[PDB]
């Protein structure tokens, strides 16, 4: 019934969340379908917008980050003077500019023009601070760089309908990462979390065995039979450290998207098996319950670390279970530690 | 046996 | 520093780290080498295939499992197991870590001896310890009292335990597990027009029983109901996109527990082997094993083998013993789950054999905890 | 400062303070230590269980009984049961009260001596004192006349008692109680099916004549009755929920009483063995303890044992005399009863050997009252 | 006959005691059948209705108190004003609300809704002093705070039929535990007072073995075997100093009661074996016999300690035995202080 | 009990007929140690206890140690977890429950019989056994006729034979005039 | 056969 | 196994 996505835009508004509900219902019908938790890394209020209008996505290869503000929010800089302001760590401002010339060289496309429709340019002024001087079709904007620059951004409509930008004195273009099919510039994807089947179901076939184990590499001396790219080789270069549940489920979820033919949502390995994975990078997340919690309703937005560990304490109860990563040291499962205090405890 | 054992 | 706890099954390797709720590596106990002539130079230089870089890559390979009734039968293979254990899959140094194994209770000295002597000698660890299997599933299980039906690939036995006292002379063993009812499986198939019938199509037979089979609650009535009726005849896709329709079959894979003359082994089923056992029990703790029959170990995974259990026990058990089959959702890894407790526990520290030890007091250290 | 009353029988620790009326412990004297190998580091570490302790947590255990027939024949096994009575039982230092322990008469004098030496050497007490327990029972009847009766698990004796003046002469003792009747019981159920055999068996029994056993009151006919009909058949259930059907055994388990040649043993029953003891007695006393015959201890607590007593004695007593038979509700418990008045009585408090006249007196002062 | 229900509850309401007869008479027949005597520590007026209505009860770890007063009476608060009212005990009032928020965290459940049936609140008002104005529904409540404060209650009817209850100015809930496997909040126990099997029984096999024999824990010095901790560790943690007899007749008078599956009224250790007994607080108790008495009926209501000493010098010399608390220095058995005084009267 | 030793070594003996094979290796294999522990220690230093047997089809089974293990069930129950005296302790248990004046001419006839006290060395091993718990003075003297197999049922043929024992038989005409109590003549 | 093999 | 059985 409406008033369920109702309160659930609610839910999600309240914690940020950029999902847009009309997905998340289609994600935990997936969840439900195949009994599994599942959950999502944070996507931003910002990129709500483009992932409704049917943009392609991030995908794997592109090694871009990816903006919040100006009219460049949600897309991939390119023409990252972003680097000197995105994170503002110095080593990555040159040098993160750099390995993304050399991402943008192999799988990504690229074009050298936004496309914003005056509507979402509009809900972009209305919500993320962009300031906009206006004649209708004569469009420029001004934005904040978070380092705390302030800029000039000389937009023009087009046939399109659709504004081209660039920045001060760079009055033509900027260039957006687009993905090599599709013609459109690639926004921000649903990055899984992790994927927990119940337990009965994990592990069975092959479904779980994730194709580095041991997530990150550190070298064991003199025995050691894989090297760094021989270890790193055995990643699937399209999917990452994927696992045939993670396969499969990226396939169901982007088959009940409805999502256009070429412009998935959701392209790699969760994120327990991600060896660049950092915890407190993760959140908000949301989590897909196959069924009734037990504070969250079964569509459930994770906040801070401690909030997931309550989630994944419920889940792992729920009988839900997933191999973490390394550095997640998330809480043990109920019935596990049960018996650890029984016999910590000397019987 | 009838309790106790087994016969 | 964390152990590892190794439950090298018939079946499965599950691997991982003491004090962790599951184990990290789970890929079978599969050795493939290629029974086929390599022609591209290059990919078909790899000499052998280990675990689940077997079980795909898996109709160009003869596929070899290691363990058989929960024995060591071939250790260079199981030597390739574990190097790929440690140093593939958890990516460990074992020089570095205390290993806990395990093995089936009432198999031969010669099992501990070599798997200590290749611990010692290939692997270096430094320290090591060998249980029970059945006994690490009441570790899991979070309670002192039991009889453990731990029913695996290769062997499916009852420990006994009560107040944490074993019993060995009460102690079943079978060798008749989900391997042997693959092998039943994939021969009952056949009476449909299904010949699955090399190694990588036992593995596909496997996954059939994995997925379509069932314990039935009462096998005369379903046996009665399927051959009345379609409405057991869920089907199955093989790896090629051929649907398999089995239907009767789906039931009478498990029942071989129960029946084990469907496998042609003289035998008592897993329920009479269960209270068999608990009859060999000191009467005054029958009472506390009735309420305590937990299972552990992938076989029980059949749904309706609780309550099938139940059902069996309760009728041979007599009549006013609360008979309580304990069957948790985890109850597939909870001998490595047990283990994971066991080599976390401070009293436990002590056990361990260290290679000190070993070096002088020669192999028969190992057996500390016989059975 | 209250005394301790400590009547360690063969079969129960009962303890409790002076002056109050029934022991706070009871429990029984059992050792038990485990018979198995221990597998759960952290509970099977516990050495021997001790009391209702290993009563319960029995089948895992070998039972081992301290006393027998009333003597103390193993003493590592009397200081753990006088170690758990004091400080987990009773909660009390030793080192604070006197201690009113009891023995049988007629038992060696290495039973005081080595009870008052372990009182005053490893727990200390300040000052103790060794009644015979037959005494004890008719300080619990409140009479200075009677012949006693008092039947244990270990001893049967009869001290006549006129006046207050034992007849030393006089006291019998059987080695016949409640464990020769338990082990004779363990042998006539397996005329029956039922093959109880081990310790923990032992105490199966020993509950199925505390519940199911009886006297006859004329044994031929009850016999003649039980052959003829099931209207005697009562049963029980064991631990396991089987279910034991009795009957004929019911009362040919106390009869051993009356007819030791039964357990074997070349005596006079019971009745014969009050009566010989009265006619060991001077003549002019034998009314009043042919009026007083108190009973006491567990063994008389069979149904009819008085009654079968009044009968049989009043067969042998000369046909005028009023046989009484006194057996109180609480006659088991009459040795400790007794004992607390005992330590109560300000006439009392000079006989304490204190641990000063034990040390320079030496052991014989413990005969005080020797029998 | 329906006359000696009739006279018994005339024998209970004069002496002021909440157990209803038709409960009393099912505990009677349970006491005859088992032959043992045992009492049950005073149940109140004020509960009365509770127990006939069939709520979960107290039952063992919920370590609250609970009140006679208001519409909370006969239930447990844990939104405890009253912990500055109920027994006002200074250092009670901040630190037994402490206490049983420890206790509210684990075992117990909570309910923040009173769920008052109207006819239970009419009799209320009829009996327990609480004033009431009421619109039919629309109900609202006020009472006396035993140290002497007044209140405004704010009920609420519902479509349960039942009235939420809340405080002056907190004027939406209360919190009144509930068990966590139902979810009625929870009323007062029948906690045992003694159990006294006939004496030839009495600790026959190990039936009467209390946990902890010598009950309430002194240190013996150096040579002491247990700790505080070790001492009471034996102590069964859901039933207490439980004794084999104590549990099975505990049994026994939940299977007579006809009572709820989850919904026992007898969950614990008889006050003999309760370290924490207090002997003045246990009356007017309720003893049931198995035989006539001997200003009792078979039922019989002791109204004080002295009444209590003439009961147990009934009992005792029927020869029913029961091991007293250290605490409470009853009168010994009359054949054994019969056997005293003969020889304390030098003879 | 054997049926179980044997598969600390690689046999695995599990069907019935399977324990009549055992049951064949421990009617030829098995021998009592005169003293086990240092049967234990001898054949954990040398192979020269390794009688091996071949099974019906051929294999060759190598024993060994469990050769003795097996019948040392006997003077130690608790092996097969038996909760017991051995045979040793319950003989000598069954003479203190005689008579103290029967106990010499009892200790010097500890006749033997039926088929599991044919291993080698059950005599000797019992008599060194019950020479340790017997009271230093007497002749223990354990009787082990070669044809203490059947002396149950050579005493059986002696007892049919003898012209006094022909009243003892129950004849079919008293069974059913008395009913089956008559067929416990001499109960035990 | 109808799975496995060509008959 | 080494008898009796496969392994
Ligand atoms: N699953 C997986 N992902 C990897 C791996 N190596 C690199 N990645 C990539 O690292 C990326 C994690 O950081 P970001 O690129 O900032 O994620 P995002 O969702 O775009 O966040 P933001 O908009 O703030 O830039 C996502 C993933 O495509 C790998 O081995 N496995
Ligand atoms: N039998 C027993 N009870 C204990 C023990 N420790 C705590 N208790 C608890 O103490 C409680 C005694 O005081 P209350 O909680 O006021 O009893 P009540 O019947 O609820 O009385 P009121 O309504 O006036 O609060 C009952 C019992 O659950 C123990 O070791 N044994
Ligand atoms: N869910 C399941 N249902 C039925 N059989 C299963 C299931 N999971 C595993 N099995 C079977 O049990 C065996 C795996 O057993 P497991 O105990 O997990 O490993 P191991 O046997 O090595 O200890 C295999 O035969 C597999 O076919
Ligand atoms: N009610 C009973 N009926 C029959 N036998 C009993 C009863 N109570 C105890 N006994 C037996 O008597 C012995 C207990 O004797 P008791 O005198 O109470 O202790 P002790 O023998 O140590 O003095 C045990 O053999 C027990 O089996
Ligand atoms: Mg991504
Ligand atoms: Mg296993
Ligand atoms: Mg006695
Ligand atoms: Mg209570």
């Amino acid at each position: 019934a409406d008033m369920q996505a109702r309160a659930l835009q609610d839910l999600f508004d309240a914690q940020g969340v950029g999902v847009p509900v009309e997905h998340a219902l289609r994600m935990q019908a997936v969840a439900r379908q195949t009994n599994t938790v599942f959950g999502i890394r944070p996507v931003e209020r910002i990129v709500t917008t483009l992932i409704e209008e049917g943009f392609p996505t991030k995908g794997f290869s592109v090694k871009g980050k990816s903006s919040n503000w100006g009219p460049q929010a949600g897309f991939i800089c390119v023409d990252q003077h972003l680097s000197k302001r995105e994170d503002r760590d110095t080593a990555e401002i040159r040098k993160l500019n750099l390995a993304v010339a050399k991402g943008m060289d192999g799988g990504a496309y690229t074009q050298t023009d936004l496309r914003i429709s005056r509507q979402r340019l509009a809900e972009l002024v209305r919500n993320f601070g962009l300031v906009a001087d206006g004649v209708g079709p004569v469009r420029l904007l001004t934005a904040q760089g978070p380092s705390g620059k302030r800029y000039e951004f000389e937009a023009r409509q087009e046939p399109d309908g659709l504004y081209r930008i660039s920045r001060l004195g760079r009055s033509e273009a900027v260039q957006v990462l687009a993905s090599p099919a599709c013609g459109l510039a690639m926004t921000a994807d649903y990055d899984l979390f992790l994927v927990a089947p119940s337990i009965e179901a994990h592990g069975s076939g092959g479904l779980d065995a994730r194709r580095n184990t041991a997530v990150r590499y550190t070298p064991l001396g003199a025995k050691d039979p894989l090297s760094e790219d021989g270890f790193y080789g055995r990643e699937d270069m399209a999917r990452g450290n994927i696992t045939p549940r993670t396969r499969q489920l990226v396939d169901a979820l982007n088959d009940c998207l409805g999502r256009g033919e070429h412009r998935e949502m959701f392209h790699h390995s969760d994120d327990a098996g991600n060896p660049g994975s950092h915890m407190g990078d993760n959140f908000p997340a949301t989590f897909y319950l196959p069924r009734a919690m037990e504070r969250f309703d079964e569509v459930c937005v994770v906040a801070d670390r401690k909030s997931f560990s309550l989630l994944v304490e419920c889940i792992k109860g729920n009988g839900y279970h997933f191999t973490a990563h390394p550095d997640w040291n998330v809480p043990l499962r109920p019935s596990f530690q049960e018996a650890l205090d029984f016999f910590q405890r000397k019987v | 046996w009838x309790a106790x054992c087994p016969a | 520093t964390t152990a590892l706890v190794c439950d090298n099954g018939s079946g499965l390797v599950k691997a991982g780290f003491a004090g962790d709720d599951a184990p990290r590596a789970v890929f079978p106990s599969i050795v493939g080498r290629p029974r086929h002539q390599g022609v591209m130079v290059g990919m078909g230089q790899k000499d052998s295939y280990v675990g689940d870089e077997a079980q795909s890559k898996r109709g160009i390979l003869t596929l070899k499992y290691p363990i058989e009734h929960g024995i060591i039968t071939n250790w260079d293979d199981m030597e390739k197991i574990w190097h790929h254990t440690f140093y593939n899959e958890l990516r460990v140094a074992p020089e570095e870590h205390p290993t806990l194994l395990t093995e089936a209770p009432l198999n031969p000295k010669a099992n501990r001896e070599k798997m200590t002597q290749i611990m010692f000698e290939t692997f270096n660890v430094p320290a090591m310890y060998v249980a029970i299997q059945a006994v690490l599933s009441l570790y899991a299980s979070g309670r002192t009292t039991g009889i453990v039906l731990d029913s695996g690939d290769g062997v499916t036995h009852n420990v006994p335990i009560y107040e944490g006292y074993a019993l060995p002379h009460a102690i079943m063993r079978l060798d008749l597990a989900g391997r042997d009812l693959t092998d039943y499986l994939m021969k009952i198939l056949t009476e449909r027009g299904y010949s699955f019938v090399t190694t990588a199509e036992r593995e596909i037979v496997r996954d059939i029983k994995e997925k379509l089979c069932y314990v039935a609650l009462d096998f005369e009535n379903e046996m009665a109901t399927a051959a009345s009726s379609s409405s057991l005849e869920k089907s199955y896709e093989l790896p090629d996109g051929q649907v398999i329709t089995i239907g009767n079959e789906r039931f009478r894979c498990p029942e071989t527990l129960f029946q084990p003359s469907f496998i042609g082994m003289e035998s008592a089923g897993i329920h009479e082997t269960t209270y068999n056992s608990i009859m060999k029990c000191d009467i005054d703790i029958r009472k506390d094993l009735y309420a305590n029959n937990v299972m552990s170990g992938g076989t029980t995974m059949y749904p309706g083998i609780a309550d099938r259990m139940q059902k069996e026990i309760t009728a041979l058990a007599p009549s006013t013993m609360k008979i309580k089959i304990i069957a948790p959702p985890e109850r597939k890894y909870s001998v490595w789950i047990g283990g994971s407790i066991l080599a976390s526990l401070s009293t436990f520290q002590q056990m361990w054999i260290t290679k000190q030890e070993y070096d002088e007091a020669g192999p028969s250290i190992v057996h500390r905890k016989c059975f």
